[PDB]
């Protein structure tokens, strides 16, 4: 509440990765997410990268880094013998299907399947890495976790209840928005003098 | 949204004295969409192709035809869904709508093509990795080589234009007079300046204050505020403004070089760059100056007409010039017509600019007229062109998706 | 009344009641001149002569308002015939009237007057040629509500309350204070805009 | 320049200033032809009158002193492209 809406989506993976490392049936996943955060950073020569049909210079950087991952070693192979896989490349929001390229010796829980469509969305489609972002913290916290989010702030209860005499209810806007409205407004409701 | 709804209140109160139920088209449609386009949300609006988007979506929206079951508030969101106008006549109901909207929100809900938020969302969730991850003299010798390739890159020699006695009636030689002269003050300042800071990484002159703040700047990649004359973009590094500038060098030297051996013919008949001249709307209406005074007429009876060559080099009439560089966003150029494209910027190979007076004539109801911005911040309006739409297209779509041409 | 601000303040209401008898019998004299077809150069000028410059031009406004409402209410049937040219006609042989009076040599405070006019004019024969052009038959149509216009009251008990000016919402009384010589600015869209 | 405008000011500057030179020489014309013969009639002086000469110098009476050397050539001849054959004959103040 207390937070700009571009950094919700960074607190709540935050929070859905403080809910994995407290799960006894998954695994850390440290690795997956450690390439998820760092792995642009692995250097590569020139040479080194490869030219795959249908995947631009930076699609092929990102595929031949996330290549690296055990689970991701054949990337290069399963995606040259998909060749419907540039239509999902150019859909409106792959992320609802992103379709199976790691190699797996056991059918892995839904939330490791979401860090391995993560880390495909991110090497393919970055534009839509934020949306693959959310459905992460949808399968690690609910789908509604981000969901009063979305609505009107309700001002009436935290201000009741929520908010102690003693603690100032600081009410910071961007340029061009003032609160100053709807507090007099919820002090009119309240038949409360202001 | 406060003037707005105390605007309808009124007005429906003026048009109904309390009576339940009015005709939609009883309803002052002309007062609300004139009240909302002029002082309250017009107000705001300086530029006139935004009061053209704002008229163009109070036209849409505020008409009696959103009565109707089949109105949609949004077309194409999708490429094949639209949004379609609640039936209701009570609050509950257009609110339940509202709140069964799919969740999944493309610009084209707002009328903008669905490529307009790959930039910001990749931007976003680089953003977002920077941030999970953050809370998980060489000098001299750089700078000295750094300096010696802006001085290599940088051309050397930019002679002023000849004053004459028929020079000066020539509008075309009066603004390159202009551009050639600051051009050169500003060549011979940056190379200056640069030689001074090649001199100091040597250790062969001692170090001024002038010299200490321009070596400050220099070592963190800020643009010296005494070599920013010409508009550019904010946030520009010095780099970028090094190859821009030696690039305008260079086609100011052509010009020059043009303009000395042969007159002005040729200075009618060279090629230029509208993004690589210092004020390029000084150079419209040079041009518009120079076919007035060759056919005697007046310049506000003089219009302008483009013609987008399918190649480079094609030869010119005596009211028409060629220039290079444009770019065209949110569209395609085909046979100077435009249909819209989903790609972000179509190269313009070569366009003539023709000036030809005007015959009192209304448009055709499918001709739109595109801003030329300078560059993309669109922050600088040079002209206006006129082109033709394709044969099934809106030029409503046009002006909603921000289709404009780019002088760079 | 031997103190300052009694009869500073006596002053000051004198005026302002004077400056709106002032008007009446200026619009009673100018609405002659007004829904007529030919105007005597001698009589326009003395008229011009005999009242205050912002009384002329608000006399003016007033009769043209006049003019076209009533030419707009008679209208009203939408099949009517089209009595605004009359209208237009009258500014027209005004304005030709005031074009031939600057023409000339002029008193300095007439000439003002005529400049004052002859601005007015032209701005009321804009609006003319733009409602007609539009083909505007109701006197409630926004193209003419969004004009503004004067109304004279003369049978209202108040002085001051007889002009109500009226620009498409706004209901303003005239101030009547006395403004001696301004300069007038030249009615642009941009001037109506603000 | 930095001191160079050609805004709405220095137009209707311009403007009253046409007026009122016009209004001087209509007063020097009169009193010319009262002072040589005895002949004056409002329109014929109307109809011989160089208003175009009245705004060239009310331009140049405005506009010239804040011109720099090399564009003094430049304002001529944008006068003489815009308003063709008119020419300013600058005032010469003997007295002063
Ligand atoms: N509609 C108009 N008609 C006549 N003159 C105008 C008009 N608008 C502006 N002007 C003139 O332009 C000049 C500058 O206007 P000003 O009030 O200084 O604007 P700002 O407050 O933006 O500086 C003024 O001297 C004014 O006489």
């Amino acid at each position: 509440r207390g937070m700009l809406h571009q950094d919700h989506i960074t607190f709540a993976m935050l929070l859905a990765r403080i809910k994995l490392k407290g799960t006894v049936g998954e695994p850390t996943y440290d690795a997956e997410f450690q390439h998820f955060l760092r792995g642009n950073e692995i250097v590569l020569s020139a040479g080194s990268t490869p030219r795959i049909q249908g995947l631009t210079v930076e699609q092929a950087e990102a595929v031949v880094r996330l290549s690296c991952l055990p689970a991701f070693k054949d990337l290069i192979a399963k995606v040259q013998a998909d060749e419907q896989f540039g239509i999902w490349l150019d859909s409106s929001s792959p992320e609802q299907t992103v379709p199976y390229l790691w190699s797996e010796e056991t059918p892995a829980t839904p939330i490791g399947q979401a860090i391995h469509r993560l880390l495909l969305i991110q090497a393919f489609r970055p534009d839509r890495l934020l949306a693959m972002a959310h459905m992460f913290v949808s399968t690690n916290l609910g789908e509604s976790f981000m969901s009063i989010m979305e609505q009107p702030l309700d001002l009436t209860h935290i201000v009741g209840t929520e908010v102690k005499p003693n603690t100032p209810v600081l009410m910071c806007s961007v340029p061009g928005y003032d609160a100053s409205g709807h507090v007099e407004d919820l002090a009119a409701e309240q038949n409360t003098q202001i | 949204l406060r003037s707005a709804c105390d605007t309808v209140d009124t007005w429906l109160d003026d048009t109904a004295k309390g009576r339940q139920n009015i005709s939609p088209d009883k309803i002052p449609w002309s007062a609300l969409k004139t009240l909302m386009a002029q002082s309250i949300y017009g107000g705001r609006v300086d530029n006139e192709f935004d009061q053209r988007l704002l008229n163009t979506f109070l036209e849409r929206l505020f008409t009696t035809r959103s009565f109707d079951s089949e109105f949609k508030l949004a077309c194409k969101v999708d490429g094949h869904k639209d949004i379609q106008m609640p039936d209701g006549i009570r609050r509950e109901e257009f609110v339940q709508w509202v709140e069964l909207l799919p969740d999944t929100q493309t610009p084209s809900w707002l009328g903008l093509p669905n490529n307009a938020e790959r930039v910001l969302l990749t931007t976003q969730g680089v953003d977002m990795i920077s941030k999970m991850l953050k809370m998980q003299p060489a000098w001299m010798r750089t700078l000295h080589t750094t300096a010696s390739n802006w001085l290599h890159l940088i051309p050397q020699t930019l002679s002023h234009l000849k004053r004459t006695v028929e020079n000066i009636k020539d509008p075309l030689f009066r603004f390159f007079e202009r551009e050639v002269k600051m051009g050169a003050k500003l060549l011979q300042d940056v190379r200056q300046d640069l030689a001074d800071v090649v001199q100091v990484c040597e250790g062969k002159k001692k170090q001024t204050n002038y010299l200490r703040t321009l070596i400050n700047e220099l070592v963190k990649g800020i643009l010296p505020r005494s070599w920013s004359h010409y508009t550019v973009p904010a946030g520009m590094t010095v780099i970028q403004w090094v190859s821009d500038f030696s690039e305008r060098i260079k086609q100011l030297q052509n010009i020059s070089l043009a303009a000395a051996s042969g007159g002005a013919k040729e200075l009618k008949n060279i090629h230029v760059c509208l993004g690589g001249l210092f004020v390029p709307e000084a150079y419209i209406t040079a041009t518009r100056q120079y076919v007035a005074q060759a056919n005697s007429w007046s310049l506000e009876e003089l219009c302008l007409e483009v013609n987008v060559t399918t190649s480079q080099g094609a030869t010119l009439d005596a009211c028409s010039f060629g220039v290079t560089g444009l770019k065209l966003q949110g569209a395609t150029c085909n046979n100077n017509k435009l249909s819209l494209s989903n790609a972000i910027s179509t190269a313009l190979p070569l366009t003539q600019l023709r000036w030809v007076k005007q015959t009192n004539t209304e448009k055709k109801a499918s001709v739109v007229t595109l801003p030329v911005y300078l560059n993309f911040t669109r922050a600088d309006l040079i002209f206006t062109v006129d082109f033709e739409i394709a044969t099934k297209e809106d030029p409503r779509s046009f002006y909603e998706r921000g289709v404009a041409v780019l002088c760079t | 009344h031997p103190k300052i601000n009694e009869w500073l303040t006596l002053v000051e209401k004198e005026m302002r009641v004077t400056l709106a008898k002032l008007l009446a019998e200026s619009v009673t004299e100018v609405e002659i001149f007004g829904k007529a077809t030919s105007i005597d150069p001698n009589t326009y000028i003395t008229w011009i002569d005999k009242y205050q410059a912002q009384l002329v031009v608000l006399s003016a406004q007033i009769a043209w308002s006049e003019n076209v409402e009533t030419a707009l209410s008679s209208m009203g049937g939408g099949g009517d015939a089209a009595p605004l040219h009359s209208v237009l006609s009258n500014v027209e042989v005004t304005l030709n009237v005031l074009a031939d009076s600057v023409l000339m040599e002029q008193p300095p405070l007439r000439r003002r007057k005529l400049e004052h006019l002859i601005t007015e004019l032209v701005h009321q024969r804009d609006v003319t040629r733009s409602l007609i052009k539009s083909k505007i038959d109701n006197a409630k149509s926004f193209e003419w509500l969004s004009q503004m216009r004067f109304y004279f009251d003369p049978k209202q008990t108040d002085v001051l309350q007889q002009l109500s000016i009226q620009m498409a919402n706004a209901k303003f009384n005239y101030g009547f204070e006395y403004l001696g010589v301004q300069d007038k600015l030249v009615q642009t869209p941009l001037t109506d805009r603000c | 320049q930095s001191h160079y405008d050609f805004g709405l000011r220095a137009l209707k500057s311009v403007l009253v200033s046409a007026g009122n030179v016009k209004r001087e020489r209509i007063q020097k014309i009169k009193r010319e032809k009262e002072e040589r013969g005895e002949a004056v009639d409002e329109g014929e002086i109307a109809e011989n009158l160089p208003e175009q000469e009245i705004l060239i110098q009310s331009v140049c009476e405005t506009m010239v002193p804040k011109l720099v050397a090399e564009d003094i050539p430049l304002l001529f001849s944008l006068l003489s492209d815009v308003f063709p054959g008119v020419q300013y004959h600058r005032g010469e103040m003997t007295a002063l």
